[PDB]
């Protein structure tokens, strides 16, 4: 598996237009693009509001928030049994792949993804906040 | 981008929302949760703040005295 | 509030020579309502009427002021963040899509008051209204008689 | 059953504005495009003068007919015009501090015009542009309040 | 044939086996309790039939039999009121003198000193003065005897037992299938022809044959003992042809379409009866004849088994516009598939109807001596107003529940519901703006008047004197309905109400109904009404449209309808659910209707109700509403402080219980604030520190003590808030108006 | 950014990852408390702080722990 | 083998546990080098609704 490049030639589902779509965050900070290959035309539920019709084949869809993309991801994975993958697009054109960051979905092991933010102690073996006092910023004993 | 108002907290100064203003108004005197605060600097800022409270109290009594003397009977 | 109600009524009945009214009515709570809160509000709330006003009108206005602030704290105390954040999402849409007004844009993103923050804000509105209401009532019901 | 009126904005169903007769009727878009706010090629100082003249002329009326001195015959218009002058001054200060606050980032994304041609950014949305816009707003607002007073003084059927 | 009876024989066995096993209706609670939250969930999910199972047939059967149980309970309650009017009332004494004797139908036992509550109401009676208006209703029915109330009570108990037998039958013995419930064409045809058409026709028959002659003789001074019994007015046509000579013609004028001959008992008089202060029963009889015809022709509209008629699916599907996409398609399926979509509409219109009832029962008092019982009139406005607001909030609730559970986006593509959910942001944004606009321009007017009159500038207030905001549109409508019989309703002898204008009707010295003027105070309070209504609509509609998703939480539908929060994340997500929007819409419904009923009470006591002893109408508060209600201090002083003198000095008198429920309601309301201001996590730790003391003494229960759910805390808080506030208002109203009115 | 720490009491039931609506958590093999999986939080820049993860953690209390930290646009669920 | 038997009653010594100083019954003890190997089932459920939890050999004690 290798990181897929975002295809802009991918069509979008049949949506009649909403008001829950993109805001100035898309133009200024960032927005998100989710893609998936469908086997048929199915009326799914937009996380922004309203129902859209996915197209037979590949689809592409814009969203202003990552939680929207993962909501649709779990909806397409659980109700339609698809395998979508979304990105993070910046207004200058930079695309950043996000969800299956190793190819497989994060609930499954991949035999090589590194464990981050793992405290190797018990939650009661954390120190008292008096020991992490005056560490610069206000810091939790979990660090 | 990163703002300037919460000089005492860099996590708030990077907040893009209106929460920065409020939480900087309400974390201003929690000196021990400031950025880069030591214990000695804490005690010193508290010393100066007590001096400021004293000045304010005495100005308040001066104002009561002044207004009773001026606009009172 | 209980402490100061007790003090104020005991002393209003002492100063008026009517300690018997307290000795009779303070043993039940309709006594405290009627003979203390309802009775002694007579000049306060008539501080201003459609016929005119007197010097107690400031304390009447302040009375109603505290009644407003207290109840406004109820808004931050009962309604919680998530109704208001979605409301503000709608208002963000409304501002970004309104012509001649999307020209003007915020620099700080409008979000609802946080949980702890609105707890403090409701407590502050509550306390200010409590305090102002009782201060107005006290000063007006004591200055109106004496 | 054909001929649906409501369309998405510029054909994009994911942006979220839903082009609608109140939004993008020919007459409505014509009127909004002709307003000095949306004349992104003219100098912002003059658009500010025009906007300020309008707003300073309209907001004298309330202070005149509803102010505290509305019932004394000749002092009413003077009082309301001075009040509108003060409010225009306050608004000009608001505009100046808004220009201080907003225009520091210079966002790099372009602007199109619902037909593809990449127009330039409005010089109004720049620090110097908004400075001169608030200058024009002050000048035009005070002038419009003064002329509102004048129109109370000279108009025949001013009741 | 399509529309037919379709039932299953003996679906559910009748046994107490599932009575001994609580929580049987769900898969989670049937395992048994381990924590106390189970005890609350057992009750919160008791009638949540659409989560006990998925098949709409069993849900529908449960709903049907539950409705039967509600009907049986309503019949028990009605029979109880008739029985209390038969045994424990002064009704037969009140009929002889309804202008002097207070209607009472509840006697209190003399146990712990509450015999003081058995007030001197009149007619040699001692009891609690009722305000439900049953005496006026019974006089209008033509009862005139306690035996008829007794037998009506026994008939109500018979019908209650019948309804409960019917629920048991239609659940356990022969329960209908889903395709029987789904015949909405037949249900509407029948509920319009037979239920509301034939019901109004039968009530018209009673009004022709029993109410009209009995009440005509009652108004002619005849003693209720010497009035002919209704069966004697049925058999002996001579009595009726003496009272109405058109009964000498028989029913021929009907079949010959010489209906004008019937103009003796089918009238269009309009206005009020000068001797009773209520609507003419001939007017009501003609009314019910007319609406019976109307509903019987309206019940022949939909197509059931013979090709004539309409398919509601065809009306809906063929109603679509260029602005609205596919239109009403899929709504037939929504409403024949979702019980909650039906419940939402039905509750909304039923509550709006109850408020219609409240407004139309005081301006057009239908019953004799109803208007001059100011307590009954005030209570009957307040009660139905409150029931309407509650039903409307429940309509918003069940609309949200539909949107969460029963909504399917496949059925709804570019139909009206999809197109609403797609632009909910425009909807709620404009609603927010109008709520803010109205709040400012309706309450800041009151604040402006408070500030002006406090500063001593009454010439700067918003009053009928200084700066007039006259309600010219309502004034024009008043004048348009006052002048209606002259031009636009020539066969009406008078206007519908005297509130439009004209002369007053005073009965027994008391004012039954008089013209109602509207000025700046009425403008301001009406705009306050619209403001509060719009905010309640904002909350409930925002809960509906954002019940599945928002820009904050896109997966709110999977979270559910009733959930506290997703977390403290996204800055904090508490009360994002569509349940918490109902929880807040309850508060705003209370705030709206409190002002509505306050407007009613003050306007009635100031500008309508009163006595005429000499030449001059002397009202209760002296018409202060015009000049005093421009300020919040006005509603304080001259309404909440002035009209509270009767409830706080009621101690030691018959109305002392009203003062008691004043104080206790103030208690309960404030008690609600323990649940609304606080949060579960504090009480769980307090509870576990208490459980430590219970463990130490070996008295810790097996059912683990938990703090109430978050949702349950909010529900308890809103319940205690509404109860205390409404009961405080109830006590205040009744104690005030039983004394001064 | 909020602080999500995961402790060695994690029995590896994947529930915290399935509950996460922002794809902050993932399950790493054997480079943790033991073999047979373990969780991890590499993408905490996208954590909003909803604590669905520790709502779904079945261990005593919570192996996964969200400590609410400095907010941003990604950590406040803002589409604006 | 390590730990208690697979039906024994066990008092939990984990300080942050809901069942601290509370008796539980062993479901099983994983005989690998796993940390927190002891699986204890409790008659009463915690605030999350769980009745089972994994504990270490030093967090368990008889009776
Ligand atoms: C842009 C809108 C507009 C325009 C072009 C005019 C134009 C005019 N107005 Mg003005 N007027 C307006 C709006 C406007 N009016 C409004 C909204 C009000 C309220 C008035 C109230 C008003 C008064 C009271 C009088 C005029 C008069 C006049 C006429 C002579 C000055 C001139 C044609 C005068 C006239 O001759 O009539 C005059 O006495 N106007
Ligand atoms: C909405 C229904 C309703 C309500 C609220 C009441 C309420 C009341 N009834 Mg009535 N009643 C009802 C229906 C109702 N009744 C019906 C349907 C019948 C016909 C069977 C009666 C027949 C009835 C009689 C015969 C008497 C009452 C009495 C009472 C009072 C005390 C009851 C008591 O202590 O029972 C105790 C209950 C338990 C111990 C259980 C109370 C005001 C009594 C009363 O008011 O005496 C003055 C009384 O003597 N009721
Ligand atoms: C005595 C006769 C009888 C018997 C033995 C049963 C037995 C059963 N019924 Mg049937 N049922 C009956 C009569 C009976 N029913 C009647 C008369 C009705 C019409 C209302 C129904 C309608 C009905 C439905 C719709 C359902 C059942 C169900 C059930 C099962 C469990 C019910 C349960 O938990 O009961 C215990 C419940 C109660 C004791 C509640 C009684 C509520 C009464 C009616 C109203 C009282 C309200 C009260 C006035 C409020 C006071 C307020 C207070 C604060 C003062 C069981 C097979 C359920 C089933 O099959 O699910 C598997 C089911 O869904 N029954
Ligand atoms: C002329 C025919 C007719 C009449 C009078 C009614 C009347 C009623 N129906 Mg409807 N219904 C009908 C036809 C009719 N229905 C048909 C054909 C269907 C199939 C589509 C339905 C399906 C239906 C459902 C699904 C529900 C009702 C409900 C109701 C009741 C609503 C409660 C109310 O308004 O209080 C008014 C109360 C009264 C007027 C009290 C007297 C009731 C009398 C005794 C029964 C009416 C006659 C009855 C329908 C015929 C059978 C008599 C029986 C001896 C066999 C009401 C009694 C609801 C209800 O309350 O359920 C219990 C409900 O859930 N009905
Ligand atoms: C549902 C409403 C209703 C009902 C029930 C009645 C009933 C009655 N009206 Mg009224 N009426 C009504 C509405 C109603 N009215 C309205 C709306 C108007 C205004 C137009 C009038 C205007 C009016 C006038 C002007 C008069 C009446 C009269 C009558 C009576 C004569 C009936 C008659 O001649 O019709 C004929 C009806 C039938 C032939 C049906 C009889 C059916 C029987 C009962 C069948 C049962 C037999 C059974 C199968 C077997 C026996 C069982 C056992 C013994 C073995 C009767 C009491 C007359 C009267 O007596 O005045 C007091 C009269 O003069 N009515
Ligand atoms: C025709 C009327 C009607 C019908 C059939 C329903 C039916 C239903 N509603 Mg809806 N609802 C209604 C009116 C109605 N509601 C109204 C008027 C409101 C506004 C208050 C609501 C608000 C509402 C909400 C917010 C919710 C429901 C829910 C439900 C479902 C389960 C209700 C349940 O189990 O409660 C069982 C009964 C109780 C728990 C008793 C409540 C206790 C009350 C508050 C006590 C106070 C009442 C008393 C008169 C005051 C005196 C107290 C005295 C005892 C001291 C069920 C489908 C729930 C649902 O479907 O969610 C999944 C839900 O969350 N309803
Ligand atoms: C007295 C108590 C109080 C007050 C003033 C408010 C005020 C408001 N609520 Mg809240 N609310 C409260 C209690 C209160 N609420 C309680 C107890 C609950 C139950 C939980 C709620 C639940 C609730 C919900 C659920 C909603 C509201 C909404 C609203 C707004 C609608 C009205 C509006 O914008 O008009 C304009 C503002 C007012 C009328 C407030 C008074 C201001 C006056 C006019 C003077 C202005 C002063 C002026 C600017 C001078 C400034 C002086 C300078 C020195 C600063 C407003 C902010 C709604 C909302 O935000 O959407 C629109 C909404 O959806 N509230
Ligand atoms: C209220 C007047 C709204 C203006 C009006 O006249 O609306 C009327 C307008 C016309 O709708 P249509 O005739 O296309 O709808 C046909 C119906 O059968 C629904 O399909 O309704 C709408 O476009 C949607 C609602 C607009 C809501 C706008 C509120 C402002
Ligand atoms: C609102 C309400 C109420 C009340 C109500 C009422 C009162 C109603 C009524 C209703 C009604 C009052 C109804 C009625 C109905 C009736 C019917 C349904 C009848 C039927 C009959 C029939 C069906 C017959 C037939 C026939 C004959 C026998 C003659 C010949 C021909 C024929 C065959 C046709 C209350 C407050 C309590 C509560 C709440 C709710
Ligand atoms: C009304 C309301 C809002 C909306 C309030 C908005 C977001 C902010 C208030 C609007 C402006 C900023 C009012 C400012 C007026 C103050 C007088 C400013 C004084 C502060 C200075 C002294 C610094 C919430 O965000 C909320 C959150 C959680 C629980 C309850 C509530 C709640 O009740
Ligand atoms: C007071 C309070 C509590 C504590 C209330 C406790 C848990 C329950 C109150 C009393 C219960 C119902 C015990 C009453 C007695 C039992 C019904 C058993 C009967 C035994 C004899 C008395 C007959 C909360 O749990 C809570 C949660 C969320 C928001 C606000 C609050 C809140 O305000
Ligand atoms: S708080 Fe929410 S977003 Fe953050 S890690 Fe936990 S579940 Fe994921
Ligand atoms: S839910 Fe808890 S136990 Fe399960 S994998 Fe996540 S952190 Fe570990």
């Amino acid at each position: 598996w290798t990181v897929p490049t975002l295809n802009p030639d991918t069509p979008s589902p049949i949506f009649g237009g909403s008001t829950g779509g993109l805001l100035r965050k898309a133009q200024t900070e960032e927005f998100y693009v989710i893609t998936w290959e469908a086997k048929k035309e199915q009326i799914f539920e937009m996380p922004t509001g309203g129902a859209a019709i996915m197209r037979q084949g590949p689809n592409l869809l814009k969203f202003g928030k990552k939680e929207q993309c993962l909501a649709l991801t779990t909806q397409l994975r659980n109700k339609f049994k698809l395998t979508p993958c979304f990105y993070r697009v910046f207004p200058d054109g930079k695309v950043q792949y996000l969800h299956p960051a190793d190819g497989v979905y994060p609930e499954k092991v991949n035999a090589g993804r590194v464990g981050a933010n793992q405290n190797m102690r018990r939650i009661g073996q954390n120190v008292n906040p008096i020991k992490v006092k005056f560490s610069g910023r206000m810091m939790s004993p979990a660090e | 981008a990163t703002k300037l108002f919460p000089k005492f907290s860099q996590g708030l100064a990077q907040d893009p929302t209106t929460r920065r203003i409020w939480y900087g108004l309400a974390m201003a005197h929690d000196f021990e949760s400031h950025d880069g605060m030591t214990e000695e600097n804490l005690y010193q800022k508290i010393f100066a703040s007590h001096f400021g409270q004293l000045s304010i109290i005495f100005l308040w009594t001066s104002g009561n005295l002044f207004h009773v003397a001026w606009q009172g009977n | 509030g209980w402490v100061t109600f007790y003090w104020h009524w005991k002393h209003l009945t002492l100063w008026q020579g009517n300690v018997a009214q307290f000795d009779e009515s303070s043993t039940y709570l309709m006594g405290w309502l009627r003979d203390y809160l309802w009775l002694n509000s007579s000049q306060l709330i008539n501080g201003y009427n459609p016929f005119g006003m007197n010097s107690l009108s400031v304390w009447a206005w302040t009375f109603l002021f505290g009644h407003l602030i207290y109840a406004t704290g109820f808004m931050f105390l009962i309604s919680w963040r998530g109704y208001w954040q979605e409301l503000i999402e709608t208002l963000v849409w409304a501002h970004e899509k309104t012509p001649l007004a999307n020209l003007v844009y915020w620099k700080d993103k409008p979000v609802a008051l946080s949980i702890v923050q609105a707890r403090l804000v409701g407590l502050a509105h509550f306390s200010v209204g409590y305090i102002f209401t009782y201060a107005a009532f006290l000063i007006a019901s004591t200055s109106g008689r004496f | 059953k054909k001929a649906q009126v409501i369309s998405p904005v510029n054909g994009d169903p994911f942006v979220g504005m839903l082009e609608t007769p109140v939004t993008s009727a020919p007459i409505v878009a014509t009127y909004l495009s002709n307003l000095p706010a949306y004349r992104t090629g003219v100098a912002p100082v003059l658009r500010g003068v025009e906007i300020g003249l309008a707003h300073g002329f309209l907001l004298a009326g309330p202070f005149i007919k509803l102010g505290p001195l509305r019932n004394v015959p000749e002092t009413a218009e003077i009082a309301g015009s001075l009040s509108a002058a003060g409010l225009v001054l306050i608004l000009a200060l608001c505009l100046s501090i808004y220009g201080s606050a907003q225009f520091q980032s210079t966002p790099s994304i372009g602007v199109k015009t619902l037909s593809g041609r990449s127009v330039a950014r409005d010089p109004l949305f720049s620090a110097d542009g908004w400075s001169e816009f608030a200058a024009g707003f002050l000048v035009g607002g005070e002038a419009g309040v003064a002329w509102a007073y004048v129109c109370t003084q000279i108009l025949p059927y001013y009741s | 044939k399509k529309v037919k009876i379709a039932v299953d024989r003996n679906p559910v066995e009748t046994s107490f086996e599932k009575w001994a096993k609580p929580g049987h209706f769900s898969r989670t609670l049937s395992k048994g309790p381990n924590t106390t939250t189970w005890i609350w969930n057992l009750h919160a999910d008791a009638h949540d039939f659409d989560s006990h199972t998925s098949d709409l047939e069993e849900i529908s059967r449960k709903v049907f039999s539950a409705h039967f149980g509600q009907l049986g309970i309503i019949f028990i309650w009605l029979s109880g009121m008739y029985f209390h009017g038969a045994r424990f009332s002064n009704y037969e004494a009140w009929l002889s003198d309804p202008t002097h004797i207070k209607p009472s139908a509840q006697v209190v036992w003399p146990i712990v000193g509450q015999e003081i509550l058995n007030g001197d109401v009149g007619g040699g009676f001692q009891g609690i003065q009722i305000t439900s208006g049953f005496f006026q209703l019974w006089r209008a029915s033509g009862i005139t005897s306690e035996l008829q109330l007794y037998t009506t009570a026994i008939g109500g108990l018979v019908m209650a037992a019948a309804m409960f037998f019917a629920g048991w039958f239609h659940y356990h013995k022969a329960a209908p299938k889903l395709e029987w419930f789904q015949n909405v064409e037949s249900m509407l045809n029948h509920h319009l022809g037979g239920l509301l058409g034939l019901g109004s026709l039968a009530w018209a028959g009673h009004q022709i044959h029993v109410s009209l002659p009995v009440n005509k003789l009652l108004d002619a001074g005849v003693d209720p003992k010497e009035i002919p019994l209704p069966h004697d007015l049925l058999l002996n046509r001579a009595i009726m042809a003496d009272l109405y000579p058109s009964f000498a013609k028989g029913i021929a004028p009907f079949f010959t379409l010489n209906w004008s001959e019937y103009s003796d008992f089918l009238t269009f008089k309009g206005g009020l009866n000068p001797v009773t202060g209520g609507l003419w029963l001939s007017d009501t009889a003609h009314h019910h004849v007319a609406i019976a015809v109307l509903f019987l022709v309206a019940g022949h509209m939909y197509r059931t088994n013979w090709g004539i008629g309409h398919s509601m699916k065809e009306i809906l599907e063929a109603h679509r516009g260029p602005f609205t996409g596919e239109g009403h398609v899929g709504l037939y399926e929504i409403l024949t598939t979702s019980w909650h979509a039906q419940l939402a509409i039905n509750l909304a219109l039923f509550g709006s109807l109850s408020i219609i009832v409240a407004h139309h029962m005081y301006a057009m008092p239908p019953y004799p001596y109803l208007a001059t019982d100011y307590g009954t009139q005030l209570s009957l406005f307040t009660h139905h107003t409150w029931i309407g607001g509650f039903c409307i909030v429940g309509a918003g609730a069940h609309a949200a529940i539909f949107m969460v559970r029963d909504y399917d986006p496949t059925n709804n593509y570019n139909n009206l519901l999809d197109r609403v959910i797609r632009h909910r942001d425009a909807i709620i944004s404009h609603l927010n703006w109008v709520c803010i606009f109205l709040g400012f321009h309706s309450f800041g007017l009151y604040i402006h008047n408070d500030t002006m009159s406090a500063l001593g500038r009454p010439q700067d207030m918003f009053s009928d004197t200084a700066i007039q905001l006259q309600p010219v549109f309502a004034q024009w409508i008043q004048n348009t309905h006052f002048l209606a019989p002259q031009l636009t309703a020539p066969n009406a002898l008078a206007a519908t109400s005297l509130t439009w204008g004209g002369d007053l009707v005073a009965v027994g010295g008391k004012v039954a109904m008089m013209p109602i003027s509207l000025g700046t105070s009425d403008f301001m309070v009406h705009h306050i009404h619209a403001f509060t209504i719009h905010v309640t609509v904002l909350i409930l509609l925002k809960g509906v449209l954002f019940a599945r998703s928002s820009r904050l939480i896109p997966d709110k539908a999977n979270l559910g309808f009733r959930f506290p929060c997703d977390g403290p994340g996204r800055g904090g997500t508490c009360q994002v659910s569509a349940w918490d929007h109902v929880f807040l819409g309850l508060f705003w419904m209370y705030n709206s209707l409190s002002i509505v009923i306050f407007h009613f009470s003050w306007k009635m006591q100031s500008d309508v109700w009163g006595t005429v002893t000499a030449s001059g109408v002397s009202h209760i508060t002296g018409g202060n509403f015009a000049q005093s209600a421009n300020t919040i201090n006005g509603w304080l002083r001259d309404f909440l402080w002035a009209q509270s003198s009767q409830v706080i000095q009621s101690y030691g008198s018959a109305l002392s219980a009203y003062g008691l429920i004043f104080l206790g309601a103030h208690f309960v309301w404030a008690f609600s604030l323990m649940f609304l201001f606080s949060g579960r996590g504090y009480w769980q730790e307090l509870i576990e520190s208490i459980v430590w003391a219970h463990n130490k003494l070996k008295v810790a229960p097996a059912i683990q003590p938990r703090a109430l759910s978050i949702t349950q805390g909010r529900a308890v808080g809103v319940a205690h808030y509404l109860l205390g506030g409404i009961a405080t208002t109830w006590s205040f109203f009744l104690a005030r108006i039983i004394s001064v009115g | 950014a909020h602080i999500v720490k995961i402790y060695d009491t994690c029995i590896g039931c994947t529930q915290c990852v399935r509950a996460c609506p922002l794809d902050v958590l993932e399950m790493v093999p054997w480079d943790g408390c033991k073999a047979s999986q373990m969780a991890s939080a590499p993408r905490t820049e996208d954590c909003v702080g909803c604590k669905r993860c520790e709502t779904a953690c079945p261990t005593d209390f919570l192996s996964v722990r969200v400590y609410l930290g400095s907010e941003s646009t990604r950590s406040m669920g803002l589409s604006y | 083998e390590v730990g208690p038997k697979r039906g024994s009653l066990v008092k939990i010594l984990r300080p942050e546990s809901y069942w601290f100083n509370q008796v539980g019954k062993v479901v099983s003890v994983d005989q690998s080098g796993v940390r927190y190997p002891v699986v204890v089932r409790f008659e009463n459920q915690n605030y999350a609704g769980v009745t089972t939890n994994n504990y270490a050999l030093d967090e368990v004690v008889a009776a």
